[PDB]
DNA sequence: CTAGTTGATCTCATATCAGGAGAAGGAGCAGAGCG
DNA sequence: CGCTCTGCTCCTTCTCCCATCCTCTCGATGGCTATGAGATCAACTAG
């Protein structure tokens, strides 16, 4: 580009579809399952859903 | 002696040589002057205005009403081109007045405050230009005027100029404006006459534009819903009888009877782009700068400027037979050949406008390069020697055409020897262009003058000329009638960035929109319900 | 209070265009809308526009 | 700065610390005076340090 | 002294996700006098 | 017997901070509205 050899860096990302399980130590839910959901072509950024576990008390 | 109903004796000398327009138009004079309100002689030019003026205060004088013992100090603000006329008409129908000039031209050879001082301390008739109330706005204004006469009084049509503020910064009751045209481009114009006659009647001039300018206008489009025209409509005969008793504004319809007026006749003519201007301006409308101006980014008003010079002519906008301003590059410049040529053969005499004064040499230039004998005048000639060159023109015929630009000079500057007119290029205010048909056309016109009016047709000047005509509307719906036929578009007749040149297959824009061509409250209840229904 | 040019230098660029400091650029804005809003309020402008 | 910034140190030792915005406009929101006492306020004028 | 011309100057027109930590406010509310 | 005045706790904003110094390359950045007429005025350029 303009005379200058550019390289693109391939970026880490959460891969998504898949469902994940986490727990925040310092947050009201006890367990989250998150899940970065995208179409298989892409046309949108992408939508994640959580389904979590209101912390005890 | 004519005697009016409190007694006001206007000598019989005197009054018997006004008209009867004129008569009443003193009455009116002297019913403001009872009432201690201010008023507008709105009777356009050529009737005589100057004339009542110094019939009314003559008239308050001799009759010795009275604060003062008669008429005290009054002050005359008029263009510089009249002033000397003011005081000439002053000597001739009411020589006991000391009329007095403030200028540098003057008689007084001292110092100008004394001049003042000594004019309020004898009540003279002190007449200044609209510079001098500027300039002097603190000094002039402390020796108690008592009358304000501005002549001409629509250079207070901007109600944000400093002149409006000093001409304002007046304090007696008695304000008289002598304007041709109250409102020249919009309702800013007439609000600010009105704050200047009569400080309270219409509003502030939020109000006044929230409650007049902006329902108005939104009616005087022929895509406005019924609504919109009812209330523009039920509006704008609130604000006629609102003005109604301040106003007096008198047409050549009533009064052509007593006075001769030769026939007008006027064409607008639309003139084709030539292939070569056509690619410019095309390119322009494409070019990356009227696309900023569509974002915003940049004013629009130069965009406004270089469509208006490349309809004048490319070598405007772009900067042997190919000279500069060759006249064969844009077709208004044909049509001015073939007009000029056959008006020639035809022996009659030429007055050529433009705004532009650039164009205006690019055309003397051309006409270098014919045969025709000319002269010119515009804003770089020295004033003084103004009068000897329209002189030189009206006297002979051995010159053929005389250039102006719109707006130079006087106010109608005495060209009568000239027959055809023609308007080169339209500009923004109808007032400029309806002055320069004015002009060769005035009282004293020997022979028909015709106007023609060059258009581009399909560019940025066929816009103007529609807004001109709106403009025009606007006023008359105003001022004469509110009840009109809506011609215009709002989108159509905002949008002024495109090109769509005629190939007579289609007639042109203009053509198809002018495609057709004690109270006793139950009267006061019938009138309220009535204007409420619309 | 608009500072000195000290504060806001502008720096002339390898040609003859003259740069100015962001602070510049925010002085004009704000001379903008004051003039503007000097304007509104002397001339016709609803309350909503001045507000 | 919860709490090097909340004794009487003077306002131009507490902006060089932190919170140099904040601390300075309530100074001058309060008027506060700075004798000058400390290493930071006598550097910040070219002055010798005590 | 007297006009007149010629510059400069100014006014007025016409354009529409893998932070953290502490400090302050606010709100819910338990409870104690006490009118 | 119902109101006030606390003052405790939970949450919620909200705002501040995140080592020092040094080298190099690379890309982006650029702001332009006109025109003319009138009037003033002060300096010559003649009288």
């Amino acid at each position: 580009i303009n005379g200058s050899e550019k390289v693109l860096i391939a970026q880490e990302k959460m891969a998504t579809n898949t469902v994940y399980v986490f727990a925040k130590k310092d947050s009201k839910y006890a367990y989250t399952g998150e899940c970065r959901s995208c179409l298989e072509n892409s046309s949108r950024p992408t939508s994640t859903i959580w389904v979590s576990m209101l912390a005890r008390g | 002696d004519a005697e009016f109903d409190e007694g006001f004796k206007v000598p019989g000398f005197l009054f018997k040589k006004l008209f009867k327009y004129q008569q009443t138009g003193v009455r009116w004079l002297w019913e403001l002057h009872c009432q201690q309100a201010g008023g507008i002689l709105g009777d356009e030019m050529g009737l005589g205005r100057t004339i009542q003026i110094i019939a009314f205060l003559a008239g308050l004088s001799y009759s010795k009403i009275r604060r003062f013992e008669g008429l005290g100090p009054t002050v005359i603000v008029c263009p510089t081109t009249v002033m000397h006329q003011w005081v000439k008409e002053f000597h001739t129908w009411w020589p006991p007045f000391r009329v007095a000039i403030l200028h540098e031209t003057g008689s007084y050879t001292h110092k100008k405050e004394k001049l003042i001082r000594d004019v309020a301390h004898c009540h003279g008739i002190l007449i200044t230009s609209y510079s001098y109330i500027r300039l002097m706005q603190d000094d002039i204004s402390r020796y108690d005027w008592h009358y304000v006469i501005l002549d001409e009084g629509h250079k207070i049509r901007n109600p944000n100029a400093a002149v409006t503020l000093a001409c304002k910064q007046f304090r007696t009751p008695h304000r008289i404006i002598l304007s041709g045209s109250p409102m020249q481009n919009n309702l800013r114009e007439l609000w600010s006459l009105f704050d200047f006659i009569f400080p309270g009647k219409l509003g502030t001039l939020p109000v006044f534009m929230e409650q007049f300018s902006v329902p108005i206008t939104m009616g005087g489009y022929s895509n406005a819903s019924p609504v919109q025209v009812k209330t523009a409509y039920k509006c704008a005969c609130v604000l006629r009888d609102t003005i109604n008793p301040y106003l007096l504004r008198r047409m050549k319809s009533d009064v052509k009877m007593s006075l001769s007026l030769p026939d007008k006749n006027e064409q607008v003519l639309f003139c084709r782009l030539t292939d070569e201007q056509h690619k410019v301006y095309q390119n322009f409308v494409d070019s990356k700068e009227v696309y900023r101006i569509l974002n915003g980014e940049m004013q629009i008003f130069s965009g406004l400027i270089a469509l208006r010079k490349i309809c004048n002519h490319p070598d405007l906008f772009s900067g042997e037979e190919d000279q500069f301003g060759y006249w064969k590059r844009s077709g208004k410049m044909i049509v001015v050949e073939s007009l000029l040529k056959i008006w020639h053969k035809q022996g009659q005499r030429v007055l050529l406008f433009s705004q532009s004064r650039q164009m205006l040499d690019i055309l003397e230039v051309f006409l270098r390069a014919q045969k025709y004998t000319y002269l010119k005048m515009d804003g770089t000639t020295t004033i003084a020697s103004r009068q000897p060159l329209i002189t030189r023109y009206n006297e002979d015929t051995s010159i053929f055409v005389f250039l102006l630009t719109t707006r130079v000079g006087g106010l109608g500057v005495n060209l009568t020897g000239a027959n055809r007119v023609v308007i080169y290029d339209p500009d923004w205010n109808p007032s400029t262009d309806t002055q320069a048909r004015e002009r060769a056309w005035r009282i004293g016109q020997k022979k028909q003058v015709t106007v023609y009016r060059l258009l581009t047709a399909g560019t940025i000047e066929e816009k103007i000329y529609h807004r001109q005509i709106f403009k025009q509307f606007l006023t008359n719906r105003v001022l004469k009638d509110p009840k009109q036929r809506r011609f215009f578009k709002s989108n159509d007749l905002y949008e002024l960035f495109t090109l769509t040149s005629p190939d007579a297959s289609q007639s042109t824009e203009t053509s198809a929109i002018f495609a057709g061509t004690p109270l006793a409250s139950s009267s006061l209840l019938a009138k309220m319900r009535a204007r409420n229904h619309l | 209070p608009v500072p000195p040019l000290s504060v806001r230098p502008a720096v002339v660029m390898q040609g003859s265009a003259r740069n100015q400091d962001d602070l510049t650029h925010k002085l004009a804005d704000i001379v903008k809308i004051n003039n503007q809003l000097r304007r509104n309020e002397q001339n016709g402008a609803a309350a909503h526009v001045i507000a | 700065r919860h709490g090097v910034n909340r004794q009487d140190t003077g306002p131009l030792m507490k902006c060089s610390f932190e919170e140099t915005v904040d601390v300075l406009m309530e100074a001058a929101a309060h008027g506060e005076s700075d004798p000058m006492k400390g290493v930071s306020e006598n550097i910040m004028l070219g002055q010798l340090a005590p």
